Parts: C-alpha cells; sequence; structure tokens
RNA sequence: AGGGGAUCGAAGAUGAUCAGAUACCGUCGUAGUCUUAACCAUAAACUAUGCCGACUAGGGAUCGGGUGGUGUUUUUUUAAUGACCCACUCGGCACCUUACGAGAAAUCAAAGUCUUUGGGUUCUGGGGGGAGUAUGGUCGCAAGGCUGAAACUUAAAGGAAUUG
RNA sequence: GGUCGGAUUUCCAACGGGGCCUUUCCUUCUGGCUAACCUUGAGUCCUUGUGGCUCUUGGCGAACCAGGACUUUUACUUUGAAAAAAUUAGAGUGUUCAAAGCAGGCGUAUUGCUCGAAUAUAUUAGCAUGGAAUAAUAGAAUAGGACG
RNA sequence: AGGAUAGUGGCCUACCAUGGUUUCAACGGGUAACGGGGAAUAAGGGUUCGAUUCCGGAGAGGGAGCCUGAGAAACGGCUACC
C-alpha cells in the first residue's frame, strides 16, 4: 500500500454486515436528502457532509438509510462541483506546496513532495477522463491551478 | 491446535481480535443517546464523534473529539444503542 | 453533402453514362445511380440520397467489392475521402507458447455518405487499387454509442 | 516471482530479453560477428597452405623444459605469418625453409596446445607430402 | 496486489496440508475457487468446504483429510489443445494412472480425464494429485 | 566565483627513525574543512539480500496509536487529566530459541512455501585476464561520469568449511 | 443353457448427448409440401402383458427459399476442407537377405486370370462449423432509454 | 483531369490539400542471406543449416536500349560504354 510511500497501514472502515439498518433509526428517508440538500447549499463536501450527518444525527450510512449514495443524491438535486471532492483536495494541496516553494526555494524536500503530489493528481484526472466524469483534454496546469483552488 | 473450527470461534477470541481480522469484520463502534442538563432534547451521537457535536439548546459542547472514543463532557448523562 | 459547392474543381464532375436529359421534365428531374455493396451490407441513405460524385464510392461509383471484408479503429481522418485504420492482433510465438501484440495501420478510402470519428469502428471491403496505398473501402459505420456526446461537461 | 515475465503477452519481452542474452555466449558471438571469416589467421578453413619463413625453438613452459621446434611460416591466401608446430621426433630436417607446407589446427580451437606458447597450428603435409609418411619412410620429399 | 486469487488459495491450501492441519481458511474465495475445490472433492482429495458469505468477497472454510500431496495453479492459462494435454500431463503428473489437471473449458471447469471424455478443450488451470 | 577563514589538515617545510624513509611518529603549514550562487553525480551509496501480494513457528521486549480495567498515583488524600501497572490490538526498529523448510556451507522466519519445478513485474550475470581499456556517441569548464568491444592469452580463478 | 474360462438383455449401474418444464428466447410479415398434429361425422378383425394402427376435412406449419420492422466486438477451443510432389512415420511386397524399388501373385504355360501402387502428420495465417467456462469490450444517469 | 499500359494504380504529367510511417522498433547499417519443400541432432521443449535433384525468383560480365515475335528487355538475338 501507500503507492506513495512505504507504509503498510490498514485503519480502514468496517462498515456492517447489515444493509438495512439500524433498526432504531426513526427519521424518514426524506428528511435526511433535505437534511444533505440543506448541507450542500450551506457548502460542505460529501465526505464531511457524511461526518456530520453521523455524528450530529444517528445515520450510520446514508447509503444504507436512504437509496443513493451521497454523491449521488447532490448530483440528482443539481449540487454537484465542476471538478471531483478528492481531486479539487489534491489541487489544493499542491498550490500550498507550490505556493510554499515561491519563498522556500531551497526546500529540496518539498520539492520531492510536490513531484509526489502531483503525479498523483495526474494519476487521478487520468480516471476522470478516462471514465467521463473530466471533459477530455482536461489538463493540470499548475499555472491556473491557483484559480482552480482560489 | 491442528484442528480447529474456524466456523464458531469463541467469542472472547473474537473480542480480542482486530475488527478487520474476524470472522466477518463489522464495526465495533457504537452509538450514544445523550442528555444535556439544559433541555430535555435527546440526541444521537457516535461514539468516535471525531467532532465537536453541540445540542439544539445548548449549543456549545456536547462531546469532545479524541484520538479514538469522543470524551463525553462531564455535564451530561448517556446511553448506549 | 448537397451543399457546399459539389462542383467545385476545374472540370465537371458526374458519374459516366448517365443521360440527365433536360428535354422531359419528371417528378423528380434528376437520375441518380446507385446500388447494393452485396455480401449483406446496405446502400446508406446518404448515398441514395447524395448529391457528391465520388467515384470511387462502393455505392455511387464503379468500384465493386470482392475478396477480404476487414475491420478495424480509425485512428487518422486527415486526408480527403480516405482514412486510415489499425488492426490490432496477436502474434503467436511457438517456442515460449505465448503471443505479443501486433498492428497495421490500413489505408482505406471513405465515401463522404459516410461520417467518421478518431475511435470509431468500421468494416471495410476489398476492391480495386484505387491509389498507391488503398486497397479496402468502407461499407458499414459500426458506431452505435459514439463515446464522444458522453464526455461534455455538465450544467 | 523467477524475476521474468510470465504473461500470455509477454512474449515479445521474452524473445527481446533472451536475444540480447545471447550475446554472453562464446559461440553465438562468434558465430554472429563473423570473426574467423575477418579476424582469423584461416578464413574459418580446417587446412590452409604455408611458406616456410624460418625454423625457431620455443621453449616449453612450466613445469616442462624442452624445446618445441616449430616453424615460422607465411600464408599464401591472405598474407598471415603464423608459427606451427612440427609433431614428432625429428621432422625438423623435413621442413628446411622456403617450402610448401600444409597447416591445420591443434584440435584445442585456438588456446595454445599443451606447453607450446604462441602456436594454434600444426604441419600436417610438407612439399606435398605427408608428414607421417616421411617420418616413417613411406614416401620421398620432392628435392623442391 | 493479488493478481491471481486462485493461486493464493491453493498456496494456502497446500501450506495448511504440509504443516499437518486439518482445516484451512481461504480468502477471497472466487467461484473459479469455488469450482476447483468441487472437482477436488469429488475425487476425494478434500472434504466438506462451508462459504462464508460476509458482504464483500466470501471466505472459505476447507477442511482436508491428508491426502492431498499438492494442488498448485498453472499461471498463465495457457491455451492447450487435444493433443497437448497429454504433454502438460506428463509433465505435471507424478504418474500416469492417477492424478489431474484442471481446465476451464467452454463446457466448465473440468479435468482432464473427464475432459477427455467429453472431447472438449480449453485454457489450463492447475494441478491436483 | 564571492564571503568566511577558529580548529584539523591532500601538497609542502621540518625533527626524528631507518641501510635508505620524499612513510608511519613530532612542530607548523597553503588548498580544503564552513557558507552563498552555480557545477559534478560517484562510495564497501551495504542488510554486499529489487518492489508488490498471500501463507507457513514459539516467545519476551520496545516506539507510536487505539480499546478495556473487583488497578496505583500527587493534587478534591474518594473529579477530568497526566504519569505508571495489567490485558489485547494495528503499524514499526529489532531481538532470543528451534528449524519442520532451504542452502555448498557460513547461515536464513526469509536466503521457507523449488525436479511435488508457474502469484505479478523491473534490472543484472554466463570461467579468469586483456578491461571498465580501445573506438564511436553523449553529459561536464575540468576532474571525469554513462554506454562500451574485439584481437590475443590462459586451466584455472573464486565461495564455504575441516586438519596441520 | 440340449448353446463346453468360450461368443447377452427395453429388469439395468456408470458414461457421453438432445429436447422440454420450472418467471427461462427463437425480434419479425411475406406460403405453402396442411407443427416429432393440444380435432377421431367415419373406422382398420394379428381369438386378454406392452412398443409393424387404415382414406384422417379444415382447425395457430419457428425442423425452409430472400425483401428487411436482422445483427456488441473479440480472444480461446471442437470439427471439416485446402496446406504440390518427393522426404519423414507407416500397411502390403523373399530385390537370394539388405540398402532398396512400387512392384508383384496365381493357372496344367492348351496362345491367361489378378492384387495393388494405402494410410496418418505436416504448425502460424485465411474460410465455415458447435461452446459461451476463462480474459477483455458495450449499454438506461440531466434518459437524447426499449417496448405498440 | 489527362496521358501511358492489355488493364486498375502517383505508373507518369498538371492543379490543389499536408499529409503518410514509427519504441507494438519506422528509418538506416550488416548479412561470410536467394525463399520454401526439406537436412542433422532431437523424452518433451528446442539449436543450426538449406548454393544443391521439386516449386518460385533473378541473371547470363556490369549497366542501359530495342527489333522480330502469343510470349524476351532474350543474350549459343541485336545497339552503345567500360
Amino acid at each position: 500500500g501507500r503507492m506513495h510511500s512505504a507504509g503498510k497501514g490498514i485503519s480502514s472502515s468496517a462498515i456492517p454486515y447489515s444493509r438495512n439498518a439500524p433498526a432504531w433509526f426513526k427519521l424518514s428517508s426524506e428528511s435526511v436528502i433535505e437534511q444533505i440538500v440543506k448541507y450542500a447549499r450551506k457548502g460542505l463536501t460529501p465526505s464531511q457532509i457524511g461526518v456530520l450527518l453521523r455524528d450530529a444525527h444517528g445515520v450510520t450510512q446514508a447509503r444504507v438509510i436512504t437509496g443513493n449514495k451521497i454523491m449521488r443524491i447532490l448530483k440528482s438535486n443539481g449540487l454537484a462541483p465542476e471538478i471531483p471532492e478528492d481531486l479539487y483536495y489534491l489541487i489544493k494541496k499542491a498550490v500550498s506546496v507550490r505556493k510554499h516553494l515561491e519563498r522556500n526555494r531551497k526546500d529540496k524536500d518539498a520539492k520531492f513532495r510536490l513531484i509526489l503530489i502531483e503525479s498523483r493528481i495526474h494519476r487521478l484526472a487520468r480516471y476522470y477522463r478516462t471514465v467521463a466524469v473530466l471533459p477530455p483534454n482536461w489538463k493540470y496546469e499548475s499555472a491556473t491551478a491557483s484559480a482552480l483552488v482560489n | 491446535v491442528l484442528v480447529q473450527d474456524l466456523l464458531h470461534p469463541t467469542a472472547a477470541s473474537e473480542a480480542r481480535k482486530h475488527k478487520l481480522k474476524t470472522l466477518v469484520q463489522g464495526p465495533r463502534s457504537y452509538f450514544l443517546d445523550v442528555k444535556c442538563p439544559g433541555c430535555l432534547n435527546i440526541t444521537t451521537v457516535f461514539s468516535h464523534a471525531q467532532t465537536a457535536v453541540t445540542c439544539e439548546s445548548c449549543s456549545t459542547i456536547l462531546c469532545t473529539p479524541t484520538g479514538g472514543k469522543a470524551k463525553l463532557s462531564e455535564g451530561t448523562s448517556f446511553r448506549r444503542k | 453533402s448537397t451543399e457546399l459547392t459539389v462542383q467545385s474543381e476545374r472540370a465537371f464532375q458526374k458519374q459516366p453514362h448517365i443521360f440527365n436529359n433536360p428535354k422531359v421534365k419528371t417528378s423528380k428531374r434528376t437520375k441518380r445511380w446507385y446500388k447494393n455493396a452485396g455480401l449483406g451490407f446496405k446502400t446508406p441513405k446518404t448515398a441514395i440520397e447524395g448529391s457528391y460524385i465520388d467515384k470511387k464510392c462502393p455505392f455511387t461509383g464503379l468500384v465493386s467489392i470482392r475478396g477480404k471484408i476487414l475491420t478495424g479503429t480509425v485512428v487518422s481522418t486527415k486526408m480527403h475521402r480516405t482514412i486510415v485504420i489499425r488492426r490490432a492482433y496477436l502474434h503467436y510465438i511457438p517456442k515460449y507458447n505465448r503471443y505479443e501484440k501486433r498492428h497495421k495501420n490500413v489505408p482505406v478510402h471513405v465515401s463522404p455518405a459516410f461520417r467518421v470519428q478518431v475511435g470509431d469502428i468500421v468494416t471495410v471491403g476489398q476492391c480495386r487499387p484505387i491509389s498507391k496505398t488503398v486497397r479496402f473501402n468502407v461499407v458499414k459505420v459500426s458506431a452505435a454509442a459514439g463515446k464522444a456526446n458522453k464526455q461534455f461537461a455538465k450544467f | 516471482g523467477k524475476g521474468k515475465p510470465r504473461g500470455l503477452n509477454s512474449a515479445r519481452k521474452l524473445r527481446v530479453h533472451r536475444r540480447n542474452n545471447r550475446w554472453a555466449e562464446n559461440n553465438y558471438k562468434k558465430r554472429l560477428l563473423g570473426t574467423a571469416f575477418k579476424s582469423s589467421p584461416f578464413g574459418g578453413s580446417s587446412h590452409a597452405k604455408g611458406i616456410v619463413l624460418e625454423k625457431l625453438g620455443i621453449e616449453s613452459k612450466q613445469p616442462n623444459s624442452a624445446i618445441r621446434k616449430c616453424v615460422r611460416v607465411q600464408l599464401i591466401k591472405n598474407g598471415k605469418k603464423v608459427t606451427a608446430f612440427v609433431p614428432n621426433d625429428g621432422c625438423l630436417n623435413f621442413v628446411d625453409e622456403n617450402d610448401e607446407v600444409l597447416l591445420a589446427g591443434f584440435g584445442r580451437k585456438g588456446k595454445a596446445k599443451g606447453d607450446i606458447p604462441g602456436v594454434r597450428f600444426k604441419v600436417v603435409k610438407v612439399s606435398g607430402v605427408s608428414l607421417l609418411a616421411l617420418w616413417k619412410e613411406k614416401k620421398e620429399k620432392p628435392r623442391s | 496486489t493479488r493478481s491471481s486469487v486462485l493461486a493464493d488459495a491453493l498456496n494456502a491450501i497446500n501450506n495448511a496440508e504440509k504443516t499437518g492441519k486439518r482445516q484451512v481458511l481461504i480468502r477471497p474465495s472466487s467461484k473459479v475457487i469455488i469450482k476447483f475445490l468441487q472437482v477436488m472433492q469429488k475425487h476425494g482429495y478434500i472434504g466438506e468446504f462451508e462459504y462464508i458469505d460476509d458482504h464483500r468477497s466470501g471466505k472459505i472454510v476447507v477442511q482436508l483429510n491428508g491426502r492431498l500431496n499438492k494442488c498448485g495453479v498453472i499461471s498463465p492459462r495457457f491455451n492447450v489443445k487435444i493433443g497437448d494435454i497429454e504433454k502438460w500431463t506428463a509433465n505435471l503428473l507424478p504418474a500416469r494412472q492417477f492424478g489431474y489437471v484442471i481446465l476451464t473449458t467452454s463446457a466448465g471447469i473440468m479435468d482432464h480425464e473427464e475432459a477427455r471424455r467429453k472431447h472438449v478443450s480449453g485454457k489450463i488451470l492447475g494441478f491436483v494429485y
């Protein structure tokens, strides 16, 4: 594991065997969907929407209680982003590393991590293009990445 | 050893094994019903909340995130499941 | 197509020995020659209705399909009325009991009755030499989804 | 494992890798480069004629002390001078000088045989007569 | 990364047999694995095995009997002709009288003697004896 | 190339030693040793052990994290905490015993699951020299780096262990 | 079983198949040889285990020839044809044996008969043919979706 | 589009377009290389050879050109240089 490191940790999330759970949840699935929608319009990403839902509410896994996944619900309600969440966070991290390197030129460690992060971005962008989530010939330019993340 | 029952192991063994190395892996985290003294509202929280959940009325603190299980505030009551 | 100066060249372009007699006026007013390719292929609606000349078409031309019928993916559409396909295949090496990937770029004439893009799969039929490198002509465009209109930015 | 590709489509890689490693075999390398055709006293031929130039005595290597009684001869076909050994008791008198001899290898495909440094050929015939026949007096050497 | 889950299954089975265990655990239990186990079970080289249905890939618990000498995969799955089946058995098997070569053919995952009866062929999978 | 230049110190001076010492030893001592901006890209750059994945043995430790406690602790001498003790667990640096296995052996929990030989993949080697040389190409301001033979010569070279 | 361990059978064991049913594909008109007949106005006598039942009025014909309301793509694998001859493996054949060769053998030699000169393999490519395990490929996600 | 051929064809001519091949090895260099049937060795897998009795190709010193002729760029045909 750790395609750009030497770690071999697992630290995963073991979701339950039950696919129709937790047998004590009383809120309607329509209430959950509108809860998700108001959170998306509040401006949260699907990952942090799920954790906020899982904590402040009893929803263990919204895919289980509802009929659709988080990102699927936002897309069907007209709230999906221009670039996917994980790709956006990767480009955000690359901009931070490049911004640091603009004034700390001699940080060859940050230069090494920038290449690792950027190669991670290009691998992910290749997947999104071959699945048509991104438009074709969509490119990470490293000069308009500041505008992509703002 | 050399002759075992991998199909019906002891719940003691399943208790001490890792969550992802049991016969069928599943979560060991649970949920809590929490009462803050300010109001009679009942609120569900995740044991590993990893966020500072707030009550509807006393919207300051209800549990404190930690590396593992969330540390509930000393000024509240909890109930499992 | 029907527009954009079918007759643009220095010489008049029209298929040989068809009498477009300007004396009598029928309902269609024009005589257009076509045929079927045979071996189960169909003459396209654009070839029957077409206004292009393309004396090399398998339907509105004098070429006939005989010999190998082949198929492949389109890789280049940069030159007029002809394209090049890639025929990927596996070659067996007996000594290692394994296969190695090989390909041949096949230059093929494409009639204006067909519209193709890079990446689609077309089926071509052998005919007599058309030019120095052309020995096949497009006979059926096997594009179903296209995989080009699904990658647009959404709204 | 095994450090080599195994997949069904790895035929090209296995061919190329084996082809590259064929150049480590000395048989394969000499055959492919045509070394015997290009750089060899003979042209890949078993026998060759030579004209005697001088008789010389090479001292045998350790641990044998003797004189090997060889001859430096020049090749007619390619203009190369080589040394050839004269195997028998005597037979140095049946080479004279400026004679015509027949040369063939020792049999160690190079790699000068035994304790005789710097010789890769031996004389089979001299003046058109077998050296063995001359040794046993079966025939006579020509006067020329 | 896992590339041949059948290899992982058979390797774990063979290693447990070598150390003498009566049972073994297998993951992730493909249906190629299950069909391979069924062929061995019919010929008597293993016993009952149970499929643990977790919602991800499944697991297998096989009760061994100590009658298995070796089970392995032949990777990659070479295409084998009818006449080439004899060659693969002469190499992979220790005797002409017993043992099998497991083939995946259009008629299903099947061993070489039964495939001989059906006069069908396919890609080689492995061996058991 | 500029700055810095305490100490130690390729070169060197010099006192010894010696048969000679331009070596070891002693007194100093330039370049270096430090830094900035550029070069070079090599080390026994080593665990002389490619990377990923599964299984196979018996322990006590230890680093980070998490969980639990008919547990202790200085505070409230009966509250969080923190620090300890005990029991698991995940990941890590490793250790000790034994090899069932492997190896030519030294030895190895991998160097095992190998003539009962196939989990995926990259690189490397084909007796010792000549030789990491010639030549051609390429990179460097150089030093040199990368790639890299042949002619010819040879019956050995080499690894591990035993006895003297 | 009058049939001297010797030459089986719809009682069947196991093999390799096909068709049909269980929610199970075979997309669709074009014409009739009247679906392996889901119709017995009539009726064929082998004198009581059970496979040789007639002229059958139609009555819903996919076991069939091209016009397309006819086409996911392969890889793989089975079978078939071609892969010149000779050579190679190999049947027959007292060149006196043999290498060989493709001849030879048999009559009473009364004036004649006859066997042969096989076979198998010969890859990789191309063509049909049966399979749909293994491996890859495509579809309905803003429905521009199928069904009449 | 035209010419040429027995005929398709950049075979050639004129106009117009900027295309075509390649790390799945183009292009270039070598071949002491004519290709195949086949020969040796060969448990299997394989290594090397095939100028040579059959097929196909090319040549008649090397180029170039041509008449006769169904068919030749012929060579025990012709024209030219070396």
